[PDB]
């Protein structure tokens, strides 16, 4: 009863571990997709046809599990790194941000 | 064949072919006649068509028709009865054990018969008076209320 | 002891000449499968004509296509399972009616006659199709002098769909007429009938 | 130009968003997409929003009359 | 302790409800994903950098639940249905099958 | 010519898949990445991977020498 | 400065700029010496470094520089002993609240003192015999096995 | 009463001059957040040369980054807290050493003399750069009898990391020699020393 939807997640990276290699950014804004894919959801998409047809069948069959909320559009950053030579290399990241959830 | 009127007077008419004894704002009622042994003015029914027309929120069009050796219980749609389920505002019965069956239109207090009798089929209607003559008119053509045209007659 | 009979048989009906049934059997392990040499046996009937017998089908799926059936028709159906020896009786019985059909026979009957006391009006009885595959929403009359005229050249009038007679009025005398008549219903108009010859006094 | 059902969803979806709390919005939703029915012949989504409606429709559940009013009259046609 | 794997799936449109409009076929195998995503899995892909940093950040603070098995690729099959007159109409529908699972 | 951690985690998996069961193939992992190390400088994988195997690294918990051998002599400059 | 050989011998040399006391396969000590007044053949030393050079598996190489009024109680790079975290194969420590240094190098049953007086150093060594003959010939300059070359001496 | 000092203090080297330092603080609210006016102070030194006194940074974040420190040297790192009135005593110290650099400096205290018995052969002594930067991995000798030939026609002799006084045979009596040295670690080559005159008896 929460319903597919972003929240927010910072992700420090001291937090995690990567600061020995991050040089910048101190961490950054991810995101993550959390929430149920009910009758009207998962029909309402970004879904896939699959994702309905399998919601249709746990309404059936909840053995079949529903369908789930995940990211369905991602945003890249760039981040600073060293190299060899410490000097710095700036590299862009594919997929890094959540930009919208959805149902699969 | 031998007719029975509304007006509670018989004739005996050939009427060979096919015949509205009944042709108002409720009902219709069509026969089809055929000479009884060839060459022959004495006639006898083979079919019989029957229209229930349609009475706002009661019932839809229902149709009857039978002929011989096809008698069922059942209009032509398959269906035994007229619109609401809880309503049996129409509804048609078998009676005899097939022999002859019979159609109640409660909303229009009528009763209809139609029975085989060896290789023809007889007919009978029982209908409120008011109903009955509320055919509009130059719609006058139905044997029940003004009896067969006189051409048309077995007894000069 | 006595096996149990399918339930929850349903009719979804597909065209005028097609429905099809399905059913559970509650024998079965739920949200399925079919795992031995058992079969259903389906049957379907109406009641036009007068004693009809039931149609059969054997099957080893819960679902079952029933084809050329008569447009317009309620039909009812019911299944039995049977097990080797054990056989169940029959199933709940699931009605279900076909879609209609432009129809398919001319109306039949058609009597032609002049008016009693009025010979310049003419007067047609018919009756409907035997094929009419749908409730009648009118009829068309044509009528012509010449009985070999371009049948759009003949003279049409439209007619209601619950009503057997019709008036002509305002024609010729001593006078040979040809009629032929045509049915209609929601979904397009029938065959013509066959000319009949009538000849004003 | 073609099936409307994902015009159906959202505006059930912003209803519902805001007893007979969510049946108000169900049967409004089920008109709709009967409404775009012929349209959604083939589609997909319409045919699962179908049963998905009347699988809530379950949960909550939602969603001398004509006797003759005084004598008759007989006709007969006989045979013999 | 399963981890993201296909898992089959044959969905019997007489038992979903679909057999009023679909001639054929009586049913399709549709498969669905199903498995957990953990530290080696979400990251050997098909996984997005956002699944490998989320699940890093599950494995600091489990608030933060892991990645997601799903349908990462899927293909199209084709059915039959009538028209307004009773014509055959065969039409092909993206995203029916799922040809592989990862973790979002 | 690049980032070789695909290689070191398919690897790993396979042996997985088949006490010190895991830790055979974790250490065994771990150099693999510690071999392609330097190419995976700014590689998001690797970086994760590494953390990835020290996690696992925990559960289960896995992975007279020197002074003189009698006489001695002196030397020092020295300031007064 | 006042030199005291392995031999147990005293001698005075100027030995002014850069002079190797030690240069063994173990170790190396080097000093820098200045006249103590200008213009004298007397001098005094500013600068000591040692080289405590690589012995497989006991200590990577470390180097101690210390010159007037820079005395640490560490090596060159920071630390304070060599390679193993349980052994210390070898050591530095501060003594004498600071005033001088000693460095024990277990491994080589060598213990080297270095000492701030005024403005200038002093350097005591104590090392085994054998390991102090190690040196390769032709690296026969090590002030503490052979003494000063003659010219290089004030006592003529 | 007294607060908590913080802890898991971890250094991360990140180049020849620069650390990360990060730190937790049992105090606030895990995984994580700082709300309050609070702040930390970091303190960070090494011991050479000897008795360098700390240097300070105030942070109002879980991590500082240290810069301008010497290569190839340990530095010891703490942390403390303040909030308003109460501060906390230092953390845990943790070690951190900085990454080699090329050498910055030449070779100092170039010394020269000949060698007794023996006036053909010269002997060289020095001292290291004190920018060494680095393990040194040995030195380079040039010398020339032509002070101002260009410094790829002198001759060249290379020389382990670990003498810092070598032997050249062979040579003219009665004759200005000149000299410099320069260093080498793992990163490459420092600067080259000031020629040093010397005359072959
Ligand atoms: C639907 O399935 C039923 C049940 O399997 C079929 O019934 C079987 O039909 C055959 C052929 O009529 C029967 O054969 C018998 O053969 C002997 C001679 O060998 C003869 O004496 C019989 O009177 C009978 O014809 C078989 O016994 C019968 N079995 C059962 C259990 O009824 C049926 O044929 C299938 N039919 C349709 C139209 O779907
Ligand atoms: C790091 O943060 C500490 C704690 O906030 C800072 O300490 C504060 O520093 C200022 C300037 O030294 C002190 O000012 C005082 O001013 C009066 C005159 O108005 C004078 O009598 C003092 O002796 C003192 O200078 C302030 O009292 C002091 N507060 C505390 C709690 O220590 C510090 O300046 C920061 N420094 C660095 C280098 O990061």
């Amino acid at each position: 009863k929460s319903s597919c939807k972003r929240h927010p997640l910072y992700v420090d990276f001291s937090d995690v571990g990567w600061n020995d290699w991050i040089v910048a950014p101190p961490g950054y804004h991810a995101f993550y997709c959390h929430g149920e894919c009910p009758f009207p959801l998962a029909d309402h998409l970004n879904s896939t046809n699959h994702a309905i047809v399998q919601t249709l069948v746990n309404s059936v069959n909840s053995k079949i599990p529903k369908a789930c909320c995940v990211p369905t559009e991602l945003s890249a950053i760039s981040m600073l790194y060293l190299d060899e030579n410490e000097k710095v290399v700036l590299k862009n990241y594919q997929d890094m941000v959540v930009e919208g959830c959805g149902c699969r | 064949p031998h007719l029975r009127t509304f007006k509670d007077n018989f004739q005996t008419c050939k009427v060979e072919g096919a015949w509205p004894l009944i042709d108002n704002n409720y009902l219709s009622v069509q026969v089809t006649n055929v000479p009884v042994v060839p060459g022959s003015s004495a006639t006898a029914t083979n079919k019989i068509t029957i229209i229930f027309k349609a009475h706002h929120g009661c019932t839809d069009q229902k149709v009857y028709q039978a002929v011989t050796d096809d008698l069922p219980a059942a209009f032509v749609d398959g269906t035994t009865s007229g619109g609401d389920s809880d309503a049996k505002s129409l509804r048609i019965v078998e009676r005899e054990s097939g022999h002859y069956v019979e159609m109640h239109a409660r909303y229009i207090g009528t009763t209809v018969f139609v029975r085989q009798v060896g290789r023809y089929l007889t007919l009978a209607i029982r209908m409120p008076e008011d109903l009955a003559m509320s055919y509009e008119e130059s719609q006058d053509l139905q044997l029940c209320v003004n009896g067969c045209p006189l051409s048309e007659r077995i007894d000069d | 002891t006595p096996m149990m009979p399918p339930v929850g048989v349903q009719a979804s009906i597909l065209s005028h000449d097609t429905i099809r049934i399905t059913w559970a059997d509650n024998s079965l392990p739920k949200h399925q499968k079919i795992t031995d040499s058992r079969y259903y046996t389906v049957r379907w009937k109406t009641n036009i004509p007068a004693n009809t017998k039931y149609k059969n089908a054997n099957a080893t799926t819960l679902s079952y296509l029933v084809t050329g059936l008569k447009p317009n028709t309620l039909y009812e159906f019911s299944v039995m399972v049977t097990k080797g020896r054990r056989s169940s009786t029959w199933s709940m019985t699931a009605h279900g009616a076909t879609f209609e059909l432009v129809p398919t026979s001319p109306p039949k009957d058609v009597t032609v006659v002049s008016k009693e006391g009025k010979p310049r009006t003419i007067i047609v009885n018919w009756q409907p199709p035997s094929e009419a595959n749908g409730k009648i929403t009118g009829y068309i009359i044509y009528y012509s002098t010449d009985v070999n005229a371009e049948i759009h050249d003949w003279v049409i009038e439209p007619v209601v769909g619950n009503r057997l007679t019709h008036q002509i009025q305002e024609l010729t005398l001593d006078t040979p007429y040809y009629f032929k008549i045509q049915a209609r219903n929601s979904k397009g108009m029938g065959p013509m009938s066959e000319a009949v010859q009538f000849r004003t006094p | 130009a073609q099936c409307r059902i994902q015009k159906c969803t959202t505006d059930f979806v912003s209803l519902t968003s805001h007893d007979s709390e969510f049946c108000k919005a169900l049967r409004a939703y089920a008109g709709c997409t009967q409404r775009t029915s012929k349209a959604c012949r083939g589609n997909l989504v319409y045919h699962s929003a179908v049963l998905g409606i009347s699988d809530l429709m379950s949960q909550r559940n939602c969603s001398d009359p004509c006797n003759y009013h005084p004598s008759y009259l007989f006709c007969g046609l006989f045979g013999d």
